[PDB]
């Protein structure tokens, strides 16, 4: 009623966020939408200082912002992939000076915040010199740029890339367009390519076992495959990592992954409920 | 200039029982190329149903949870009806290629959205009808090849499944008609629909390019015995525990429609507590329909000095001023006792006193109800009727269902009769329901068919009427097309 | 009457509640009494007696 | 140290006047969303309607309190599992992972190592066994399976298996899996009983177990500090006519240690971000479909022949029988 | 039903004794079953109100109940169930034939469905049954309602059914 | 409460081996 925003979302998925997600495709395949959520309310009600004129999330209360906007978030049942949300949140006119405090009290300069392996919420106050006109709703143009910078900084921060820890006495070169440095990616893909490897071993094992431990567990040829395409593709993966090809043994232990979960998460496994042990003498003797 | 629009409306029409019917439409319509990947983008149209389109090849979709069944004969013709239960009819681009894997993906996806469970949709209930269910939007060709129809029957319809459908509206019951949909009060109702139907229609009027309409309605039906309980006015207060308060800001069009005509009277009309913002009339479903508009975008109307409760004086007409009985419908049961065989019999009323018209009787019978096509007789008038089209496939156990469709001529004032024998079958005792001394439900009827109508209609513009009369395409001045249900039917197996 | 109308609603009410149809209970029995019963296994005995004088 | 939390509510009964356990679950669903717990992170089973049956006198609602005071049915429910695909099999194909590849993501238990999971279990149950909608039984061995299959794929940190049945201890006698500890309404002998009797519902709303569990629960808040072994005297035998009973013998913490927080409750880690990536005219219209085209309809399909068998067939099949008999007859 | 239990709300006693006595003067003074009164009476209390005529000829003159031919109408009203379709039904009938008695009946039928009419937890259809010529109208109406000519009576078709009586 | 599946071991396979091995086999 009070807020009509317009955001150049398109233009800035085209010029910021898909060169930088050109960058970090390497670690995998990435997936942009955008919505516009209409009467979407943050669960915790802001407190007021009469001083400032200005209304405040304090910090014991962020962590309760994010669960009554997941409801109208959703579920994304089309896929089964991470979902990494950013919320751009424009305070009403009720509470339009909308702040965020940090530990020590003062304002975030920011005004913004992330959740690991969720994403981040960020506060959009609009300025005043909108509301100058009393006529309502009053049209607000969103700075894609601004909001864009905090969105790729908790992008970063969120898939594990940090700020770069300079040794003694040195001076790194300044941020690409991009925003990601090459090395920083060689990082990733190497952390990757372990935690595959290490991801695909435990399933491995926990399949043997649960094969050794469990008699009634149905193993057809498609399961059988896809662990053989599994163990060949950790052995690969294991001697490109021990020869210093990283991209190569990257695609092994993405393959590796895929072909472990398939073979033990298979619905086949799963074929019939248990029958009882103490009961067969009921289904042999009468007969035979 | 922004590519997309909201409309929503809630007409409210007293019906000849002295119940009160009303039905919320919420259409959103998209200037956008979703058959196509690359829109990702979403306003006002939701993301969750957007994305469908490209992922899984659609041209319309049609999902509707209804309890209760449109007692036809009793309420008049209906603007939308739905089947007891889940109804998913789907049509595929000619784009795709395996029609039965994608049906079964976006049943899932579908059942996961809507907090429903459609993933027992399989080879069991779907069928592809033949001559039945033709696209509702701008259709190309017809190639039934891509058209998939399946229902479950016993589905059932709650606030768990009211909340994603609101969850879907751009106002999201924060504003508008959507403030109005209380889960208490729409259950208590003799009848209760939510449709989500997905289309594309025409972008401007000369319909030479492809815009994307969203159209989300639910009806209900209220009971003049159960909700008033000798009351006697109706009030939308008295209706949703709730009364309307400020028009959604998303959208361009709010406005209540009532229906206001007296059938009887000579040119009277109904009682409406506050002054209706205009009155608009026209030839709807046949008859010349007189409607009070309450545009809630005017703040001379409602604005936030007031609220707004439209109170309408409605009681059951004398057997005098009844409406005549409409031209066309139909009941459904099974003949015979016992646990072996029966019978499923249709009647079909053509109640034109001089006009025969063509019906389109679909049936849609499950695998354990063995049916012989060689006992399917058609009598009506008393004498044998021949089908001018006649398409049977047989079912096979636990893979397929019986379909059956006629194009029978139903001769004037006459009561046609479509019965065929089947022979209840023995299965499995893990093949049973939890409840299986309950019974099996046969999915319902469906009748398609172009009734008659008293009076001629003009052509109507889908972007300057109300959304009521936007529903089905209009092909003949003097007919209108209506897709009857008949109720669902509860057999016992041995 | 209005004792006969409770128990007649409140026997339709708990008709009603029924889910399925009445499986349960017994179907062949004898009431020497209103709340008293004898299933089908124990009088079958006084016909077979009887049947076994022609055998 | 746990991260993330899941929870699955299951309701096992199919019945109208089993109203107790659907009851019972929406209680229980209410209270860890409240204590912070996320829909999409709850996999909400229900056997059968009751908010909607067509016998409810209060339709779309589902009731706590004989006065009908609290409705647990709110409008904000998750029910993910409703009505006949909530089975033994589909319980524990969401427990173990193994689910048909199509499922969405609202019907599934993605929880990681670090994933603490509350499973809440109430229906009618045995010796060694809960009934699923009184036709199939999920025994004491296979959910002893099922959660040492979850435990090698180390998809938990700790499980908290309440259930509310008779003889409901048990269920968790053969549990062998480590880091789980198991609530009973009763022990071996014992059975569970109903509470609040309700003349104008028409059926018991609840059990005395999930009832005093939900009482507990409203003292808690995010603040509180409450150690397991409150939760293990709820309802003593004073109150509960069946005395309950649990095992914690599995569990490598001591439950003196153990908040309730940590099981029915979680809270979002929160970090301030302070960092900056620096940015710099068709001429032909369309038409709209016909609805009942019968002129195309009757002529889409072509004309019927009585069907007649094959001129080559008859004459093969005289050919043979001619051919047998001169050989017969010379 | 028995883990369930129902608190009856019955009060239409007197109703239910304007009833009978308007029943008994109808019948009084049409000599047969009061089909007009009782169809607006059923259509006064809400009902779906239906009638049903048939006919048959008994093989001798039958001395007990006096009669050789029998032509009758069954007049029933049934009471949608809201909430659900029409699927289920329950049946309460009353047996009237030409004895001058089960106006009481009749009345307490029809005060019955007066109170159920009112109500929403209604699962299953209720037929309200008035026969004519005792168990003969019964015989006839449940053979038209299954489609079953089992014993040769000619009826009129139903026209309203309210599912599988259960 | 209630009941699970449970053969009737006594009752049932003692009498129907009983009806076979005595009757055909052992004597
Ligand atoms: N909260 C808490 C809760 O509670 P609680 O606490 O827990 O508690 C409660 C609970 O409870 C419950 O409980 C449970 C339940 O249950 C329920 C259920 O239900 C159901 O079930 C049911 C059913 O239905 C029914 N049916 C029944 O059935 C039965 C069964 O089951 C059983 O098992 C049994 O009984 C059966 O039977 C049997 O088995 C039999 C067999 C055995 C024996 C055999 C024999 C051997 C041999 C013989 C002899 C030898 C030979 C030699 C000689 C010489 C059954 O029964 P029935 O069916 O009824 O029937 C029987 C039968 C039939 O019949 C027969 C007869 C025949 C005819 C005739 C014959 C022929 C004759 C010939 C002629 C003569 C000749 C002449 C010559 C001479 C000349 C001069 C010389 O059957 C059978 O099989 C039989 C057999 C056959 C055999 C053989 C053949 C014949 C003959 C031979 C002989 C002789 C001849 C020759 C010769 C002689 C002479 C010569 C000189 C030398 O059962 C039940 C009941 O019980 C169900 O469910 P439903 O619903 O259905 O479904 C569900 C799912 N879906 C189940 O499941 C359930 O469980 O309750 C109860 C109660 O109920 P009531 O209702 O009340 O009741 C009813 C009754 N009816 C209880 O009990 C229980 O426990 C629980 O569970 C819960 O629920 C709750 O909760
Ligand atoms: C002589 C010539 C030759 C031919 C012939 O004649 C001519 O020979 C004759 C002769 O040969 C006949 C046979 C003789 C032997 C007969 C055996 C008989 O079974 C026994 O029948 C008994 C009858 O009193 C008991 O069964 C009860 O039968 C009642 C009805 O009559 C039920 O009402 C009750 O069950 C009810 O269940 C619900 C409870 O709330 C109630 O309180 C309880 O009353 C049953 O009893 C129940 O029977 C069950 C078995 O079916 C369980 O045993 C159960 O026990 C419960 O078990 C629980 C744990 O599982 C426990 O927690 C609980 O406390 C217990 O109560 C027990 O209550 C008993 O029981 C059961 O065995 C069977 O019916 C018929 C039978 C074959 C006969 C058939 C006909 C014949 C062939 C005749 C035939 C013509
Ligand atoms: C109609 C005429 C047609 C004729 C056609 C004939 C064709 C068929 C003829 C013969 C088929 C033989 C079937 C039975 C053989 C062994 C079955 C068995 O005991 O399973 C035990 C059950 O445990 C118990 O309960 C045992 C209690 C009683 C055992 C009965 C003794 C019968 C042995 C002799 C019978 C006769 C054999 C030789 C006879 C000299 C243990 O087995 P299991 O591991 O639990 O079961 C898992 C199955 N896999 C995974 C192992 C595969
Ligand atoms: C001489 C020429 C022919 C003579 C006889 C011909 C005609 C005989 C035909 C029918 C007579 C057989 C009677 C049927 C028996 C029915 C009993 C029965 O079904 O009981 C049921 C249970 O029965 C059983 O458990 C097993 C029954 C086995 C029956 C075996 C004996 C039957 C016939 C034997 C001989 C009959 C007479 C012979 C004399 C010549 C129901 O029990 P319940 O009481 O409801 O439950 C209580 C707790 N369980
Ligand atoms: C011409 C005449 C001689 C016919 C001979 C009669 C027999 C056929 C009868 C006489 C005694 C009967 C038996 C008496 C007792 C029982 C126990 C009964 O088992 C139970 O107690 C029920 C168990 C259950 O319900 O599971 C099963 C039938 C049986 C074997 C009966 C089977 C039929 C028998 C052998
Ligand atoms: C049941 O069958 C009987 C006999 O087959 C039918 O009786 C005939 O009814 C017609 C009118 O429909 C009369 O013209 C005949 O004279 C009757 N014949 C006899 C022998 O009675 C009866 O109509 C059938 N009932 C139904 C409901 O179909
Ligand atoms: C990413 O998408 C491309 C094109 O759809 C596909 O070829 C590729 O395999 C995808 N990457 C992965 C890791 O699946
Ligand atoms: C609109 O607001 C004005 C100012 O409060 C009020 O006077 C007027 O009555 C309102 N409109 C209506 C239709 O009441
Ligand atoms: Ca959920
Ligand atoms: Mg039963």
């Amino acid at each position: 009623k009070s807020h009509d925003v317009y955001w150049d979302i398109e233009g800035a998925v085209r010029r910021y966020v898909q060169p930088f997600l050109n960058a970090l495709g390497a670690a995998g395949n990435f997936s942009v939408d955008s919505q516009i959520l209409y009467y979407a309310m943050l669960g915790v009600n802001p407190r007021f200082d009469s001083a400032s004129s200005s209304y405040y999330l304090d910090m014991h209360s962020l962590p309760h912002v994010i669960n009554p906007v997941e409801s109208r978030l959703g579920s994304s049942a089309a896929s089964l992939y991470p979902v990494l949300n950013f919320l751009l949140y424009v305070p009403e006119l009720a509470h339009s000076p909308l702040y965020i405090q940090d530990k020590d009290g003062a304002p975030v300069a920011t005004n913004a915040f992330h959740s690991p392996r969720w994403g981040g919420i960020m506060v959009y106050n609009v300025d005043s010199k909108t509301y100058n006109a009393s006529v309502l709703p009053v049209r607000v143009e969103v700075d894609m740029v601004r909001v864009m910078e905090v969105f790729l900084a908790q992008l970063r921060l969120l898939f594990g890339i940090a700020q770069p820890q300079l040794p003694p006495k040195c001076l790194l070169s300044g941020p690409t367009s991009e925003g990601l440095m090459t090395w920083e990616l060689d990082r990733l893909l190497w952390a990757r390519s372990v935690e595959n490897l290490a991801t695909a071993t435990t399933t491995l094992t926990s399949l043997a076992q649960l094969l050794g431990k469990i008699s009634n567990i149905v193993i057809k040829d498609d399961v059988a495959s896809e662990v053989y395409k599994a163990v060949a593709a950790v052995q690969k993966s294991a001697e490109e990592l021990a020869s210093g090809h990283l991209a190569s043994a990257f695609v092994a232990s993405q393959e590796a992954v895929t072909s472990s979960e398939l073979a033990f998460f298979d619905p086949s496994l799963l074929h019939l409920l248990y029958f009882p042990d103490d009961q067969k003498f009921a289904i042999y003797i009468p007969l035979f | 200039p922004p590519r997309d629009s909201l409309r929503e409306e809630l007409v409210i029409t007293p019906l000849p029982s002295g119940d009160v019917a009303a039905t919320f439409q919420f259409r959103t319509r998209w200037d956008s190329e979703l058959q196509r990947e690359g829109v990702s983008h979403y306003r006002l149209f939701p993301k969750a149903l957007g994305q469908l389109i490209s992922k899984y090849s659609l041209r319309e979709l049609h999902l509707s949870f209804t309890q209760g069944f449109w007692r036809t004969r009793y309420w008049g013709p209906p603007f939308l009806q739905a089947p007891s239960g889940a109804e998913l009819w789907v049509w595929f681009q000619d784009t795709v290629t395996d029609v039965d894997k994608s049906w079964k993906e976006l049943s899932n996806v579908l059942s996961g959205i809507f907090c429903a469970s459609l993933n027992f949709i399989d080879s069991t209930n779907t069928v592809t009808p033949t001559a039945s269910f033709k696209p509702l939007g701008l259709a190309n060709d017809t190639d039934h090849y891509f058209l998939r129809y399946a229902v479950l029957p016993r589905e059932v319809v709650c606030t768990e499944n009211l909340t994603p459908w609101k969850k879907l509206l751009p106002c999201s019951s924060k504003a508008g008609l959507s403030v109005l949909l209380k889960a208490d009060r729409l259950f208590h109702t003799s009848y209760h629909s939510q449709a989500v139907h997905i289309r594309p229609v025409c972008r401007n009027a000369r319909c030479t390019s492809i815009s994307w309409e969203l159209r989300q309605t639910l009806s209900v039906v209220f009971d003049a015995f159960i909700t008033g309980q000798g009351k006697k006015d109706w009030s939308l207060f008295r209706m949703f525990s709730r009364t309307l308060t400020e028009p959604c800001p998303l959208a361009s069009e709010s406005r209540v429609y009532v229906d206001i005509t007296t059938y009887n009277q000579d040119n009277e009309t109904l009682e409406v507590h506050p002054p209706p913002t205009t009155t608009y009339q026209d030839v709807i479903l046949g008859t010349r329909k007189t409607y009070a508009i309450y545009d809630l975008l005017d703040t001379a109307m409602i604005n936030n000095s007031r609220n707004l409760n439209i109170q309408l004086k409605w009681k059951r007409p004398p057997e005098n001023e009844a409406p005549p009985v409409p031209f066309l419908h139909a009941q459904r049961y099974v003949s015979g006792y016992g646990l072996q065989k029966g019978e499923l019999s249709t009647l079909l009323y053509n109640t034109h006193p001089y006009r025969a018209f063509p019906v389109l009787l679909l049936d849609t019978v499950p695998w354990y109800l063995r049916l012989y096509v060689h006992t399917l007789t058609i009598t009506s008038k008393g004498k044998e009727n021949k089908p001018s089209y006649i398409h049977y496939q047989p079912a096979q156990d636990r893979l397929q269902p019986h379909l059956l469709e006629m194009l029978i001529q139903l001769p004037a004032n006459s009561v046609t009769k479509v019965s065929i024998q089947f022979e209840r079958a023995l299965l499995k005792w893990t093949e049973y329901t939890p409840d299986p001394n309950h019974g099996f439900y046969v999915s319902p009827s469906v009748l398609s068919a172009l009734v008659p109508s008293m009076v001629a209609a003009k052509p109507v513009d889908w972007e300057e009427s109300p959304l009521f009369n936007s529903l089905f395409p209009v092909s003949d001045g003097s007919n209108y097309f209506v897709r009857l249900y008949t109720e669902p039917l509860l057999v016992n197996l041995p | 009457l209005v004792a006969v109308g409770k128990a007649l609603e409140g026997m339709f009410r708990k008709l009603n509640h029924l889910l399925e149809r009445l499986h349960q209970s017994f179907f062949l029995y004898l009431l020497p009494g209103l709340s008293r019963f004898v299933s089908i296994g124990l009088y079958m005995p006084a016909v077979g007696f009887l049947l076994l004088v022609l055998g | 140290g746990h991260t993330n939390n899941w929870a699955v509510l299951v309701c096992t009964s199919r019945f109208w006047f089993n109203y107790r356990h659907v009851a019972n679950t929406l209680s229980v669903y209410r209270s860890v969303k409240r204590l912070g717990i996320p829909d999409s992170h709850i996999v909400l089973m229900l056997a059968d309607d009751m908010a909607c049956n067509p016998r409810n006198p209060k339709p779309a609602t589902v009731f706590s309190h004989k006065n009908m005071e609290l409705n647990v049915y709110g409008d904000d429910v998750e029910v993910d599992y409703r009505s006949y695909e909530v089975t033994v099999e589909n319980f524990l194909r969401v427990l173990t992972g193994r689910i048909p590849p199509s499922t969405p993501r609202s019907k599934r238990l993605l929880s990681d190592d670090r994933s603490n999971i509350l499973i809440y279990m109430t229906g009618h149950g045995g010796n060694g066994f809960l009934k699923f909608q009184d036709s199939e039984e999920i025994t004491n061995i296979e959910l002893a399976d099922a959660f040492e299959q979850m435990w090698q794929k180390r998809r938990y940190n700790e499980l908290l298996f309440i259930i509310d049945t008779c003889q409901g201890a048990s269920m968790y006698e053969r549990f062998y899996s480590p880091n789980i500890m198991a609530l009973a309404s009763s022990q071996v002998g014992e059975d569970s009983l109903s509470h609040q009797p309700d003349p104008a519902i028409g059926v018991h709303l609840m059990d005395r177990y999930t009832f005093y569990v939900l009482e507990f629960l409203e003292e808690i808040n995010p603040a509180s500090q409450t150690n397991m072994n409150d939760l293990f005297q709820v309802c003593p035998k004073s109150l509960c006519v069946s005395t309950p009973g649990h095992r914690t013998d599995l569990f490598q913490r001591d439950p003196k240690n153990v908040l309730i927080t940590d099981f029915f409750g979680s809270v979002r880690k929160v970090e301030i971000t302070t960092e900056t990536i620096k940015l710099q005219k068709l001429m032909e219209p369309l038409k709209y479909a016909e609805q009942l085209p019968v002129a195309q309809i009757i002529h889409q399909k072509p004309k019927l022949k009585d069907w007649h068998p094959p001129g080559g067939f008859i004459l093969g099949l005289w050919a043979l029988i001619i051919m047998v008999f001169f050989k017969t007859y010379g | 039903m028995g883990s369930t239990m129902v608190e009856e709300q019955f009060a239409g006693g007197d109703r239910a004794r304007a009833f009978a006595r308007d029943f008994a003067a109808h019948r009084k003074k049409s000599g047969a079953l009061p089909v007009a009164w009782l169809e607006r009476t059923m259509r006064s209390v809400g009902l779906e109100v239906y009638t049903q005529s048939f006919s048959r000829k008994l093989p001798f003159p039958d001395e007990t109940h006096e009669r050789y031919m029998v032509s009758g109408t069954n007049v029933y009203g049934i009471l949608r169930a809201p909430r659900a379709a029409s699927t289920e039904s329950l049946v309460l009938t009353v047996p009237c034939g030409s004895d001058s008695t089960n106006s009481q009946a009749v009345g307490l039928l029809l005060a019955l469905a007066a109170h159920f009419r009112g109500q929403i937890y209604w699962a299953k259809d209720i037929v309200f049954l008035v026969t004519e010529h005792d168990l003969l109208g019964t015989e006839a109406w449940l053979e038209a309602y299954h489609d079953v000519n089992v014993t040769g009576m000619q009826s009129s078709p139903l026209q309203g059914r309210a599912g599988a009586i259960q | 409460g209630t009941t699970q599946l449970r053969a009737t071991a006594t009752t049932l396979i003692l009498c129907c081996l009983l009806i076979i091995l005595p009757c055909f086999i052992l004597p």
